[PDB]
């Protein structure tokens, strides 16, 4: 059962999607299950945004 | 406005407050945080001596 989720976030919040992390992103935007079965991928975008 | 030498590093003791970081949300942004005896999400829950 494959979903693909994407948006847009700053460069040092990147660190905050993981399964038990605190703080802006993680608590009222974008929060994931402690199990969690799935992978994560960020990449820059500074030409295009 | 001015911190201190890595050599002559600093330390003020804190005491007698309460800990509410989501103050934080809108000023200060942290390329690193990170915690070792305890998780990110059950800070809110505790007190510390
Ligand atoms: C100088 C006051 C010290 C605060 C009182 C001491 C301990 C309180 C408990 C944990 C420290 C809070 C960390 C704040 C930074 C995290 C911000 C975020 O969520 O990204």
């Amino acid at each position: 059962n494959v979903y693909a989720d994407s948006f847009v976030i700053r460069g040092d919040e990147v660190r905050q999607i993981a399964p038990g992390q605190t703080g802006k992103i993680a608590d009222y935007n974008y929060k994931l299950p402690d199990d969690f079965t799935g992978c994560v991928i960020a990449w820059n975008s500074n030409n295009l945004d | 406005t001015r911190f201190a030498s890595v050599y002559a590093w600093n330390r003020k003791r804190i005491s007698n407050c309460v800990a509410d970081y989501s103050v934080l949300y809108n000023s200060a942004s942290f390329s690193t945080f990170k915690c070792y005896g305890v998780s990110p999400t059950k800070l809110n829950d505790l007190c510390f001596t």
